[PDB]
């Protein structure tokens, strides 16, 4: 490093004095770097004891010993034996005093902390391992750990650092349950880290699943917190890394991946279904690669999966799970209600002589029985007398799963018998204030069991009513988040007052979940279940998104009252305070919907502004297409904003053609280029294009039409010189949108122009090579429509070369047969199919032969209605290298019976092909 | 500190002797005036030094001097040690005037004064008996000596070989303290 440094100082630091000090309190370390590299040179020379100890620092003498708090904490001299200055420049942990224990949060890293990476690595790590090794008996001292949370480029360049951090956390949970430290750092890590590495995130998922499985968490019944975090780990990874990662954890489910978190397993298989549809991972084949998912099934089948009664089972491309759907034990022959009410009556009548025996007679904890006490109680003001409360809070969740399983059937039966709840308004208010007083349900498992067997067609309406009003009628929490809109949404990335803010928030409305909100004779607080209190609200709003998935994907028969759930999501704007990734949430719920979206179309007629405002819970002024539609939708929003879309789409594609080479530092990349899921602006282009084209129903069919229009009906805004950027842009927007959107391209290429006249007397334009291939339209001349069409084709072919191409072989066998008449049609379809066959050869070899015989079939046609073949030898050698370079001696037998019908010239050409 | 100047003239007289002269006298010029055996950044603060080379006027068609060492970063001087030229009197006075004008320019614009010292090296006993017909100087070697020592307080010095030239007698006009009495059989002194 010394020779390059010397050459640079001779070239870059072309000076001999150090004028213009330029203190620059805000940011100056980008300027004083010469003094830092010189000090590093002096330190290296002193370590080597030669080279005159890197003499003559006079060049920057003023900056040489300029070191003689928050403005100039230039921790540059931290090379060796000077760590005191950087370790004192940043406020360390407090040791004097001891739920506020660590005051004085520091400033956000972007101010000056952007540089301290080579120094602050294990300082906090050593601190936490030291405090965890000995003991943690006093209140947990480390609370400024939020500083360690926001280490973006630091954790980016040191992923092995956090890996070692976790492998050292493993001895911590080995010591004693990692009671305090884990429940302090894991939650904030999950709720603060978003753009984590996908393989690293699935490693984290495996780690958390292993730790939640073993050992038991009877005393740490709040363990479900990490389960909530698990949901955040199964959200943003479905885009691409699912396939490369499937083999990474290939051996884990062979023994353990679905031990007890069966609800979490159903959630993750739902997320996997979301991922597989983007983009069409199973539409190509459904017979041999089925085992690729059977393994997944092979796990959950051991723990009673897919208890769906085929209600929500409507998105799987491979419905092989229908082979195992009868073991769902639905309603237990409908007698489950009678059994549980009989046992509840037995318990209620035996409490007179069993309260001293129920302690020794708690075998299996009676999983679906204790929750039935809510109806028998509250007639004498909560007669529980904490008899079973302590018996409950040892297996609470593990028993409450069955509790809510039977309670769903109970409530649906009761509400179907009453048909209005005039008398059951009692239990209605019981469930309403059940969240007002602290209950152990935490509303974390209700919709899954409710969709298991209660959401059936005979009882879907009562469960929809439940989802609607079980949470909306109680006004203890909706008002709190209603005033919580102007706290984290406007100021989200200014983390400097988070401590006091969250303290005030979670001490004003809530107190603690273990605190028995039920008012029995006694209420011992036991204020020991306070390891860390970072957030109490993110859990419900994080879980609310699969709630939306379930309420929309399966219950779309109800148009009118959907305005009520619109008002509900208006009351739940906090749902969209973490991430805007509705791409999958629109795909998996829109797969077979675009063709039959009429009810959902009228729903979106009012949901447009609703989703707009739900996304508007920010102020970066980044999303303009939505605001552009808004300003274009002043009146009669059902018809107008969809008419001038083409020019509009221009602006749309305009933005995209400015995302790669244009005004790169624009309004799009910001806040904070690394937490809004910004590896590239096209990632943000994805969902905005999605929400734009999901407005009406005539798009999707009209997407490709309007694109081809703006191609040939080139608007004066569309330039003709940098067209290839627009080609890439259309390719991306097509490979991004769901199947009923790009499906039009088939007929756009083969049906519109491939037989415009193009049979015998097309024109003197018949010369195929110079014009049919693209890049011929380099001049304003030589621009044929077929050429631009082939260009758009090749674009969408290369972009969608994942699963969209998988339906292409059959396509050629279905529609391309009775359209091929002439030979330049054959050259055109070759231009269309050929240059992408190696993509199939990479993974989809099993269809190559098809393509092959497809081409061979074309030969037959160009053999029948054909007098002479002028450029036949191109096709001959093309097919020759097709056979020898890609297929080889593979399809000989199938082609033997087809090439025997060729013309004498073709026989004379391919008599070695037949060999 | 780190201030020196070299003036080589004994090309034809100390062609082979120059290697031993460097091995015995040129080493402390870097060992003492720097940290030790020399790639470093080059500045204009004054830590740099100069080195002038002059040839015989007789064995020269038209060229006189080829001085090149403004800064040298204290290592480029070590680079062109062996990059000298070779060519009976020598008439070195025309080359001493070059170092005179060089240190004049130094004192004129390179004044930040580190009292840069200068050393001459010759093997032939030179004398430019014609002190006339020059370009920008019309003085003899004794006049140049008393101007560079008496008028200018620059420390002058001449490191003669084992033999006895006339400059050992010309030293008596060195008014400033030169410390040229004891010979540098031990490590060379900063003031010879």
């Amino acid at each position: 490093f010394l020779p390059v440094m010397k050459l640079f100082d001779l070239l870059y630091p072309e000076k001999e004095c150090i004028p213009v000090p330029d203190i620059n309190k805000p940011q100056s370390t980008h300027a004083f770097a010469m003094t830092c590299i010189w000090i590093h040179l002096n330190r290296k020379a002193q370590n080597g004891d030669s080279t005159l100890q890197i003499p003559i620092p006079h060049s920057l003498k003023l900056h040489h010993e300029f070191l003689q708090i928050a403005l100039l904490c230039n921790a540059y001299s931290t090379n060796s034996e000077c760590f005191t200055l950087p370790m004192g420049a940043l406020v360390e942990t407090i040791y004097g005093n001891g739920a506020s224990v660590t005051p004085l949060p520091m400033n956000l890293l972007d101010s000056l902390t952007v540089h301290a990476k080579m120094s602050l690595i294990h300082s906090i790590a050593t601190r936490v391992i030291k405090l965890a090794h000995t003991k943690s008996s006093v209140a947990l001292a480390p609370a400024l750990v939020e500083t360690y949370s926001r280490l973006l480029v630091y954790m980016e360049i040191e992923s092995l650092g956090i890996k070692g951090f976790i492998s050292q956390l493993l001895p911590t949970v080995f010591k004693s349950h990692a009671w305090g430290i884990l429940h302090t750092l894991l939650e904030m890590f999950s709720h603060r880290m978003h753009h984590i590495q996908p393989h690293y995130r699935v490693q984290l998922l495996s780690h958390l699943h292993t730790l939640a499985a073993v050992a038991q968490t009877n005393q740490n019944q709040l363990h479900l917190c990490v389960e909530s975090t698990a949901l955040r780990l199964i959200t943003a990874l479905g885009s691409s890394e699912v396939q490369p990662q499937f083999t990474r954890f290939l051996n884990d489910p062979k023994t353990v991946l679905s031990a007890e978190s069966e609800e979490l397993n159903r959630a993750l298989i739902l997320t996997l279904a979301r991922a597989t549809h983007v983009t069409d991972f199973f539409t190509g084949s459904d017979s041999i690669q089925g085992t690729w998912c059977k393994d997944i099934l092979q796990t959950i089948m051991n723990f009673t999966p897919h208890n769906w009664a085929s209600h929500t089972l409507s998105c799987f491309p491979a419905p092989l799970q229908a082979f195992f759907k009868q073991n769902n034990v639905p309603q237990e022959s409908r007698f489950n209600l009678k059994k549980n009410v009989e046992e509840e009556y037995r318990k209620w009548k035996s409490m007179t002589d069993e309260n001293e025996i129920i302690t020794q007679f708690s075998v299996q904890g009676f999983p679906p029985l204790f929750l039935c006490l809510l109806w028998k109680m509250l007639l004498e003001t909560d007669h529980i007398s904490q008899i079973g409360y302590k018996v409950l809070e040892r297996i609470g969740a593990r028993a409450l799963v069955a509790h809510v399983r039977t309670f769903a059937d109970f409530l649906v039966y009761e509400f179907s018998t009453s048909a209005g709840g005039q008398q059951l308004n009692k239990c209605i208010e019981i469930l309403n204030d059940m969240v007002w007083k602290y209950n152990i349900v935490t509303l974390d498992r209700l919709i899954l069991c409710l969709a298991m067997r209660s959401h059936e067609g005979n009882e879907a309406q009562v469960c929809y009513f439940i989802i609607q009003l079980l949470l909306l009628k109680p006004n203890d929490f909706r008002n709190r988040v209603s005033d919580f809109v102007k706290e984290n949404s406007p100021e989200h990335w200014l983390q400097s007052d988070w401590h006091t803010k969250h303290m005030s928030y979670h001490k004003k409305y809530p107190e603690k979940l273990y605190f028995e909100g039920l008012a029995e004779q006694v209420d011992p607080p036991v204020p020991i279940q306070s390891p860390y209190l970072p957030i109490y609200f993110g859990n419900v709003c994080l879980r609310f998104l699969p709630v939306f998935d379930i309420v929309i994907h399966r219950f779309l028969e109800l148009l009118p009252v959907s305005k009520s759930l619109e008002t509900l999501l208006d009351h739940l704007g906090g749902l969209y305070k973490f991430h805007d990734r509705p791409v999958t949430y629109l795909y998996n719920t829109l797969h077979y919907y675009e063709m039959c979206l009429r009810n959902r179309d009228h729903l979106k007629r009012k949901l447009v502004h609703a989703i707009i405002g739900s996304l508007k819970d920010n102020r970066p002024q980044g999303w303009c297409l939505s605001d552009t539609y808004l300003k274009h939708a002043m009146n009669a929003r059902e018809d107008n904003p969809w008419v001038p879309e083409d020019s509009y789409y221009c602006k749309l594609i305009g933005r995209l053609v400015d995302t790669m080479a244009g005004k790169s530092p624009g309004p799009f990349p910001n806040c904070d280029w690394r937490f809004n899921e910004f590896p590239n602006p096209a990632a943000h282009a994805l969902h905005v294009t999605c929400v734009e084209l999901m407005a009406l129903a005539v798009p999707g069919k009209d997407v490709g039409n309007a694109l081809l229009n703006v191609v040939l009906k080139s608007q004066p805004l569309v330039p003709r010189e940098n067209i290839t950027a627009w080609m890439n842009a259309i390719g991306l927007i097509i490979t991004a949108l769901p199947e009923p959107y790009w499906i039009v391209l088939h007929d756009r290429i083969v049906n519109v122009i491939s037989s415009s006249s193009l049979t015998s007397e097309t024109e003197w334009v018949g010369y195929p090579f110079r014009l049919f291939d693209f890049t011929a339209c380099h001049q304003s001349y030589s621009e044929m429509s077929c050429s631009y069409t082939l260009a758009l084709a090749h674009a969408v072919w290369h972009h969608s070369s994942i699963g969209q191409l998988s339906l292409i072989p059959k396509f050629l066998t279905e529609a391309l047969l009775p359209v091929v008449k002439t030979e330049f049609q054959l050259l055109y379809v070759y231009h269309l199919v050929g240059p992408f066959l190696q993509r199939f050869q990479q993974e989809r070899t099993r269809c190559m032969i098809e393509i092959g015989v497809a081409f061979y079939d074309m030969l037959l046609n160009v053999d029948q209605c054909s007098t002479h073949l002028n450029y036949m030898d191109p096709i001959c050698d093309f097919l020759y290298h097709m056979k020898y370079m890609f297929t080889g001696d593979s399809v000989k037998e199938q082609v033997e019976k087809i090439i025997c019908n060729l013309k004498p010239a073709l026989k004379l050409r391919l008599r070695f092909i037949t060999h | 500190v780190a201030d020196v100047v070299f003036v080589i003239e004994g090309t034809a007289n100390l062609g082979p002797y120059f290697e031993e002269l460097r091995k015995h006298y040129l080493l402390p010029a870097i060992e003492y005036f720097n940290g030790g055996p020399p790639d470093f950044g080059g500045d204009y603060g004054g830590t740099q030094y100069s080195l002038v080379v002059f040839n015989t006027v007789d064995c020269a068609p038209e060229s006189y001097v080829q001085c090149h060492a403004p800064t040298s970063s204290a290592y480029e001087f070590v680079t062109w040690l062996d990059g000298i030229k070779f060519m009976s009197c020598s008439l070195i006075a025309e080359g001493l005037s070059t170092a005179l004008q060089l240190f004049d320019d130094f004192k004129k614009m390179r004044e930040q004064q580190t009292h840069r010292v200068c050393l001459l090296i010759c093997n032939s006993p030179p004398y430019l008996l014609p002190a006339v017909e020059s370009t920008t100087y019309s003085g003899c070697t004794t006049e140049s000596l008393v101007q560079k020592i008496g008028e200018r307080g620059i420390h002058f010095s001449i490191v003669s070989p084992r033999k006895l030239p006339a400059l050992r007698l010309l030293f008596e006009k060195a008014a400033p303290p030169a410390l040229l009495e004891p010979l540098q059989q031990p490590a060379d002194v900063s003031q010879d």
